[PDB]
């Protein structure tokens, strides 16, 4: 009755919270796919990186 | 009333409290991924400097150390 | 009369809040005149000032009523320059005053005379300015009242009340207030 | 293993050396004795003593200066700094200020940001200066803005506006919880977090006078409409209704309530006293 | 009466529909930043080991033409 | 009547639901502080070896020159 | 004054320092120099918060990295002087970026190029309040990264792009760049959860063009695969649809308050919905 | 504005002229000239939208810088010229990457020769549609991975390599793979609540085998890991199993349609339940 | 070709040839060539699946780079060793990787140190189940991550260290560890949510020692921290101390069976709850 | 026989899967021998044997019964050793078996006749070896029944059937059998 009036209100209230947990959800997921890519670009630059500078030492040591 | 009023309370009243902690939960957890999504935009660049810097520098050191 | 850049404070003690008047600093201004105070260009207002020995100079205090009316936050700059009434065309003869209890502590049914009211009225608040739409606090046998302008009659907009005014009371809209005087209608 | 005993005494060999190195004082000698002063500072490290370890890091930088070296010193420095945390807070001060103003000269403005929130962290956590820890919050805030570093310049801002609020100084922390909570509305991801700050706004003004709270709040519902939607505008209309008749007992009976569904935290139960003693009375 | 009868059997699926989506969604994160967490591990090496190359390297060309 | 018990177990399964992201929950928010930390680890070496590349060039520049 | 006084003092001193050495050499050590002391005067300056100047020396040095043999150099003191200009004055910054974005095109590097007219895009939005030039900068931006087969932001940047578009009345444009992103996304079972929202976007342009245009889509789009017939949206989309179709505006109104109330409006939707509410 | 005329005309000039040079060389300057030539041009190619062209640039330039004792750049022009041929003509691309691959696992580096497989095996299976070489490619890297203790790759990659086994009709396979990844997640603090999920497929794919030996799989199972026996797929198992087991179709699509209405079943449920069904 | 017999014969003859080339240099300048070599054919071995051979010439590679004047090089040679030999023979990995801890402890880094010395735990815990050597190892690694003031790894080393102690009878250690990190998560704003469990577990242990030292425990840690009154945890605390109280082990079984029903617990909080379970059966 | 890795098979067809002896190959063995199945170190079945065309040798088929009771999976492996009687202490005299409906789909109340169909257990698997535990399949008019070996009377784990068992039979577990005749309790 009243009191059940009172419980519809509860679930309308846990309806609303869950939608907005949902959404919040969502865009973080985006977000670390975005980031993602960014961890896989930085890792591909280092591993050049490190080559390029040990064939220089070689080299110039060879000079030496 | 009895049973199913108390459970109807309890339930309902817990169930409220775990969502707004849930809440809680996730809006920290984002702005903590946003900082860090700062952190690596800055880390790209500083690497692209160095590459940029070793790459010229041993080409135009091998050459003039040749060419001598 | 040329504007200054002045400060709402906080009215000091009771009685001068009672006593309807912005209250300046003794080294600017006495008590009768009138100035304009503008917060922006769209609404601005006239109010009457009167002197007090805690005032400190730059400053301006209202009442709570007066903030409430003219939307002012306390530390909010303001502009207020001297304003002269006119006393032969604006001068008020007759006014309608809505009024009603102020305190929701204790009402009551006892009938209220309208007409010995009216006279205080005169007695307080001769020679002081009044524009539709201002509210106020009346106190009558240590009982406060509020009070709303509904109508004013030499219409104005804004005038200087004479001693010899006369105010009528209507009793506002859902309240048990029995009046019974000559300050009805 | 070897315990602290056999540690030191390799340590104080090692010093003993540099400093007759030292003493026949060139280039090979003076580096040579840093060298040695950089693994005298390691071994002290492992041996868990934290104020000879400090002192070796300081003469190594204090060379390193001499010399015509100062990416070097500034890296002595900072390690110093660490080293000291725990054994003394004002020699670690004075050692990462030093540091900071070498990195500045050449532009590495993050990285002085950085040292000023370590050094802020000392003053608020084991000094009781409160002053000098919003100086140096305010200096690092503005560095990181020079930036365009905006999600990182915004922590500062709200440790600031915290703490000045704390002081009694009201304007101060009004200004900036409105600036971050205009700032973070329109950002689609920030939004769900920008209904604290404005709540938080409101309670400052209600400290001053009634009449403030109730025009501010109003304000904000216009700039902002979801929060006209939330608990806490409930919460404050409630209280701002409730105390304009010196009814104290449905002041605590919403504030209980309140409290019930969620806990507050130090910072909004000092507030909330503050407000009714001052102005329920 | 079979108003709100209906209502609650129509407010608890509801329910029941988001917390399971909200369940799958959480998986799928925690999967995620386990691999990047790896993933920066790697690089931290890499970096590590390149900077003190870097500083062998530099400081054996100074020298070996400080004695030239 | 005997629908009404629906209710009642379908509010027990929400509550175990709710437990379970809870938990998961917790655990994301560890792993990003570790993650966060290790990130602030690697600017400073960025920077270091940045730094010492460039000085180092400039340094055999000028003295060739 | 303190800081600002003295930082300002020797800012001007270094300048006069760096003409006198350059109107000295008018020899490769010396510009070189003059160089040097330029960006250390930039710096300072940057200190007591005087942007116009720092913007000038770091242009200035700029240019003298440019006359010597060197690009790398010039493209970072361009880029650093668009970025302290992006205070003061817009268009220096629109120009100085420009100058970075095709040295650094030049060379074959096309992930900064991506950046760089992205943030040209942002301030023409921002502070010029001008969209055409936006929409442009954008769709190159998008075109660069999606060359690179990083697909994430080349669909972030066509999504600005297709609300931007559809906003000023171009409405194919949007739509087929809706269609793309949605089918996009949903094989990835990552981003399965979001595609229904694109869709719904894309309904809406149909629908602001005929009735019928969006009855098909709606059915073409609940074809290509069922879950978008969750009564969430397709419900309100086909009660729209029937509230149109009978002319009963009053049904539409309770309609579109009915689903406002459980869950706010943003600006566009609501734009868009009075729109179709009007033409009625 | 872009256009491609003079982008064209340029990157044509460019190859002539390194043609040119190259040629003339019938000491080694002219090689290290030509090469920097034709990358240029190739980037040019690029920015001009043609693909091919500037496949064939890279590829030459590859070629060419080969012929040097230098390596360590031949392998990051194939790389190239594979991205730029990943657009037009697939084949191609996998004889580059292949050359590439070759290179790198032959310098030592493993990590970064399983990333190039993956890539592979995506052309085959996108454009290709041939599952055996994509099958082949999948387990070459997962094994490449699992040598550097790169568990969650490895784990991927496996899971990818069970899911079209299976869909091959080689259920031992899957089943050994989905066993073998269900007890390792088992024993982590995170990816334990998705641990429940790969024993369910396992139990599918027993099924086909026969009932008998799904029955006494779930009962295996379900006392290796307690928490399985309370979750919706082991009691869809049950039902299942009760329904087969007497011959009755009706009970055994109700369930299903039971199960399918809270949550919707992939391509690959939905067809492992029809091949299940259909044998009675 | 994918064949294992041609990859491993060439790996062979391969470094058959090494060491023909180095016996002859022994009768610098070969030794670096010896050393390409020798590389050369423990990644080739490596792609051969034969680990105990890969292990075995990276080695002898880091045997010939320590005699000339070079240590980093020695030390990834031994760290390469190790993750090789890990599959086959641990003592030999457990070797190399002390050799390179040593090495990069001395040479300056840290982290790295702390890192090795985890490897070593795991590897100790998952093959030789020596518990004491685990635990030396753990609080090796949390002592240089605390000095290097990373905290988070610090804890995490400190929370397995603890459990194993809990494990092994060795109640006093657990208890201080549990709440010190409980505190440090009391002064958080993310993991304040979940300092409760550390708390938790703390009491258990006080409880194994006796049960008026775990009812003070609990009161301490509600005076503390009040949001722990009123979680799950507290009441069930409260309701079995009662019932050890008034001997009705029926009641601490029925209470811990309730609570088991609405969610599954761990091997270690059952083993705990039956350890305490069966002192009180005693008193009964 | 020495106990050989043997897999178990599907069997061939119905009609020797209603036999009730496991079907082999007919390179391997002979009718009417007897192998005690051993799978696990504490579980050995005692099973006899029974040729038909087909079915690759190397291999056991066993009916749905049989893989339900020893609990095997097509593919597993097995070992297959050979078992000898002791005629002195294993013979079987009598035996007790379980019985009720298999299909509920073909539940009745008519009327058994519980020695008639006695006499036909007989009948089918006279001379075939049993064991205490077995379950199995029984084949009344029109009737498929379960029977399960609760014990056997000369008390043996194993023994070798004969002609002289008077198996009385008994509903039980809430079995709607309507059970007439002689042959009960």
């Amino acid at each position: 009755d009243q009191l059940a009036d009172e419980s519809l209100e509860s679930t309308r209230r846990m309806l609303q919270l869950v939608e907005e947990s949902k959404d919040a959800g969502i865009r973080t997921l985006v977000m670390l796919d975005e980031q993602g890519e960014q961890l896989e670009r930085i890792e591909e630059g280092m591993d050049q990186i490190n080559k390029d500078m040990k064939e220089a030492e070689k080299n110039l040591t060879d000079l030496g | 009333a009895l049973s199913e009023i108390e459970t109807r309370h309890s339930e309902i009243i817990k169930l409220e409290n775990s969502i707004r902690e849930l809440h809680d939960m996730f809006m920290d957890m984002a702005m903590l991924v946003e900082s860090q999504g700062e952190m690596i935009d800055r880390i790209e660049y500083n690497v692209e400097h160095a590459v940029d810097y070793v790459e010229r520098a041993v080409s135009d050191t091998k050459k003039a150390v040749k060419y001598q | 009369m040329a504007g200054r850049s002045m400060q709402a404070a906080r009215c000091p003690t009771d009685e001068l809040s009672l006593s309807n008047c912005a209250v300046v600093s003794e080294k600017d201004y006495q008590s009768g005149q009138h100035v304009i105070v503008r917060t922006s260009p769209n609404h601005k207002y006239i109010f009457t000032l009167r002197t007090h020995p805690s005032v400190v100079p730059g400053s301006v205090a209202f009442s709570l009523p007066q903030r409430k009316w003219a939307g002012l936050s306390i530390g909010q700059e303001i502009e207020v320059a001297l304003y002269s009434f006119d006393k032969a065309k604006q001068c008020i003869g007759t006014m309608t005053i809505e009024i009603d209890f102020l305190q929701k502590k204790n009402i009551d049914s006892n009938p209220y005379d309208t007409d010995k009211m009216a006279a205080e009225f005169i007695q307080q608040f001769n020679n002081q300015a009044f524009s539709v739409g201002q509210q106020l606090v009346f106190s009558f046998n240590d009982k406060l009242f509020g009070l709303l302008v509904k109508d004013i009659e030499a219409k104005i907009e804004v005038g200087l009340v004479v001693g010899n005014s006369q105010v009528a009371f209507e009793k506002a809209e859902n309240s048990s207030l029995n009046l019974i005087g000559k300050a009805k209608t | 293993g070897m315990d602290t005993s056999g540690k030191q005494a390799e340590a104080m060999a090692l010093l003993a050396e540099a400093e007759r190195k030292v003493k026949n004082s060139g280039s090979s000698k003076i580096e040579e004795a840093c060298e040695i002063y950089a693994r005298a500072a390691n071994m002290f490290k492992m041996a868990k003593n934290w104020s000879a370890a400090g002192n070796a890091f300081c003469q190594a930088a204090q060379l390193h200066l001499q010399l015509q070296s100062k990416h070097d010193a500034a890296t002595c420095f900072v390690d110093a700094g660490n080293a000291f945390k725990k054994a003394d807070p004002q020699e670690a001060i004075n050692c990462l200020m030093r540091a900071i103003e070498i990195y500045t000269d050449m532009g590495r403005f993050t990285i002085a940001a950085k040292h000023h929130i370590s050094i802020a962290e000392i003053y608020e956590t084991e000094l009781v200066d409160v002053e000098k820890a919003i100086a140096h919050y305010e200096q690092s805030a503005d560095y990181y803005k020079g930036e365009e570093s905006n999600s990182s310049a915004n922590k500062c801002l709200l440790k600031v506006a915290g703490y000045a609020a704390q002081l009694e100084q009201y304007q101060k922390a009004i200004d900036i919880y409105e600036q971050v909570g205009t700032s973070a509305m329109d950002s689609p991801l920030l939004k769900y977090s920008a209904k604290d700050y404005f709540f938080k706004a409101a309670l400052c003004h209600f400290c001053i006078d009634m009449l403030n709270a109730k025009l501010a709040v109003q304000k904000y519902e216009e700039l902002f409409p979801a929060f006209s939607d939330s608990r806490e505008c409930k919460l404050m209309k409630k209280l701002l209704e409730a105390h304009e008749e010196q009814n104290v007992d449905s002041y605590t009976e919403s504030v209980k309530e309140y409290d019930s569904i969620s806990r507050l935290d130090q910072w909004l139960t000092t507030m909330l006293l503050r407000i009714k003693k001052t102005i329920q009375g």
